[PDB]
């Protein structure tokens, strides 16, 4: 159905090793949500890929976003560390 | 509008210069410290420019710098400051060695001190530099300087029995003047003197706390009246007295005039002020005197000088802080601004009211439109044409957003700052000046003459609510409102005779004595 629960959000951009995810939970703020030092969980598929948090707020917005919209951050900059093998 | 609100989740004033935020301010002071209807009530103000001191005559205590008739001295103790802030504000925040050494004097001199003065709790085990226990600074700067300057007078060991001082200069510690000691020469035919071999590379920064101590703008932070250090590490009064004097008097609101204060340390004094406030009223939250048991609301005044994007100063930490943590310890929030562009979003958009007041530019407008949750379009088409006094309350202290006029305060209240008027001095016929005596005073750098009448006893009566007189010195002294006070000098007899016997006070005043003879404000 919906979002089931321990949801966040969506990845919107890959640079290798650096990926910019979308907050989806409007006004939550509290399991806390995602915080400096939270761990995250990408599934792809079969897998689980566990990251790290490393920027919330305006330091994880694109560069050309914030030149657009610069009133508005939801988003948080996650930093892959390894993955769950089978 | 809801009050528990409008102090737990912070609030903001944002408006244009034209339109008369401070009487919005001072009305909404008025109404919420109402002494029928809220007998605790608890507010401190950080003015900048002094313009609320009018406002609240007898009202509210005023802690200006130079108390004239009635208001209170500022005064804050610098061993209440934390080693960092310390630092930042005398030697500038140096990086070196000389950082290590200063740290170990104020340990070395707080063991001393702890160890003369008994002190509860406290002993040589759980004794950190940030613990607030009084010090001499004048006794640490002859000891670092001394041991800088002064040359020993037998060479290979520099120990202070070994002063070769020339005979002159013994020196004094609580003055600044330092001792003379005899050139290092160890050639033959003479004695050989050797100077200091432990001298660090402190000379300068020395200097400069040398010329901040001597310098009289700093009474404030080296020169407490009650807190003053004796060379012992003994002072007159104690931490819980500036406490109890700051946030704990018989008056509800506490106001803080910051006008004559350096402009260069403003931002530092107002998160020290932050820090030690929050500090208070959290490490004591289950005592009736804490905040969980009296909230405390704090207005900032020109937030947008501090509170920038990036802002390096301190006071910005303590906000952040504020704002953050205080809808659990009980401590408000209030910024007052009228340049909305320049605060942070991420600080602008955690306030929970928004009093809109009309603006201008379109900068303002958009920011303020995105740092808002509730909007209807009927009313946010409205803020470039909004009347002077009328405000738009906005945020989770009302049930719905709607514009208001807000109540004016009462007669003799309205805020309004003593800057000099320029018709009236301008248009003022030149009279000649004493260029000796303003020459003579810049040398001195003291704001008081030598021909200065000491204690003219008064009477009561543009307006004139005073008058004095003497015979033996023949100066008059008339005074004003707003707390005025002048002393004209060498006046006869006839003629404050003749005035005190006029049809009014005044007039007469301005028609034959005002530009005649020479006056001193005090």
């Amino acid at each position: 159905m919906t979002e089931a629960s321990t949801y966040i959000g969506t990845v919107q951009d890959v640079n290798g090793a650096n990926i910019r995810v979308v907050l989806d939970i409007n006004t939550i703020s509290s399991y806390r949500i995602g915080q400096i030092g939270s761990f995250v969980r990408i599934p792809i598929g079969y897998i689980n890929l566990f990251g790290i948090v490393s920027q919330v707020g305006a330091g994880a917005v694109p560069d050309k976003l914030l030149e657009v919209e610069p009133y508005g951050h939801r988003w948080i900059s996650v930093q892959l560390v390894g993955e769950e093998g089978i | 509008v809801n009050i528990d609100t409008l102090v737990t989740r912070h609030s903001a004033v944002l408006g244009s210069t034209g339109s008369g935020k401070s009487t919005t301010v001072t009305s909404i002071l008025q109404r919420i410290s109402d002494m029928s209807q809220f007998p605790s009530a608890r507010i401190i103000v950080f003015d900048i420019h002094g313009e609320y001191a009018a406002a609240f005559k007898g009202k509210a205590k005023v802690y200006k710098v130079t108390p004239s008739n009635n208001e209170l001295k500022l005064s804050i103790p610098y061993w209440a400051l934390t080693c960092d802030e310390f630092l930042s504000v005398a030697f500038g925040g140096l990086e070196g060695s000389g950082r290590n050494a200063l740290i170990d004097k104020i340990y070395e001199l707080k063991l001393q001190t702890l160890k003369r003065q008994e002190y509860e709790g406290i002993n040589e085990d759980s004794l950190t530099v940030d613990t607030p226990i009084p010090f001499s600074i004048h006794k640490l700067w002859f000891d670092l300087y001394r041991a800088e300057i002064s040359t020993h007078y037998v060479q290979g060991s520099h120990s202070e029995e070994n002063e070769a001082l020339l005979l002159v200069q013994k020196g004094d510690s609580l003055k600044v003047v330092p001792p003379i000691y005899m050139p290092h020469t160890q050639a033959q035919g003479a004695t050989k003197i050797y100077l200091s071999n432990r001298g660090k590379n402190i000379r300068k920064p020395l200097e400069g706390l040398a010329s901040l101590l001597k310098d009289p703008r700093y009474e404030f932070l080296f020169n407490a009246d009650d807190w003053s250090v004796n060379l012992d590490g003994k002072t007159n009064k104690d931490l819980d007295a500036l406490l109890e004097t700051w946030v704990g008097s018989e008056e509800s609101i506490s106001i803080f005039d910051l006008s004559g204060m350096p402009s260069s340390i403003l931002d530092t004094l107002i998160g020290i002020l932050i820090r030690i406030l929050y500090d208070s009223l959290f490490w004591s939250r289950n005592q009736p005197e804490g905040g969980r048991e009296r909230p405390l609301l704090v207005v900032l005044e020109e937030a947008h000088t501090y509170l920038g994007k990036d802002s390096r100063g301190i006071a910005i930490d303590g906000v952040r802080k504020i704002v953050k943590e205080g809808r659990k310890y009980g401590i408000g929030m209030m910024l007052v601004s009228q340049r909305p562009s320049e605060i942070d979003s991420t600080i602008l958009s955690q306030c929970g009211t928004l009093f809109a007041l009309r603006m201008n530019n379109s900068s303002d407008r958009n920011h303020v439109l995105g740092a808002v949750s509730d909007s209807f379009e009927g009313l946010m088409g409205m803020l470039p044409t909004l009347r002077t006094g009328e405000a738009i309350i906005i945020g989770e202290s009302v049930r719905l957003p709607m514009r208001t006029i807000i109540s004016p305060p009462p007669f003799g209240r309205r805020p309004d700052s003593l800057d000099p008027d320029v018709t009236a001095k301008w248009s003022n016929n030149r009279v000649q000046g004493d260029y000796k005596e303003v020459l003579t005073l810049w040398r001195q750098k003291k704001v008081r003459s030598q021909r200065i009448v000491e204690n003219i006893k008064r009477l009561p009566v543009s307006n004139i609510l005073s008058i004095g007189y003497e015979a033996d010195s023949m100066t008059l002294e008339i005074e004003f409102n707003h707390g005025l006070v002048y002393q004209y000098y060498d006046v006869p007899e006839t003629l404050h005779t003749e005035l005190l016997a006029a049809e009014s006070h005044g007039k007469f005043f301005n028609s034959q004595i005002k530009n005649n003879y020479r006056f001193s404000r005090i």
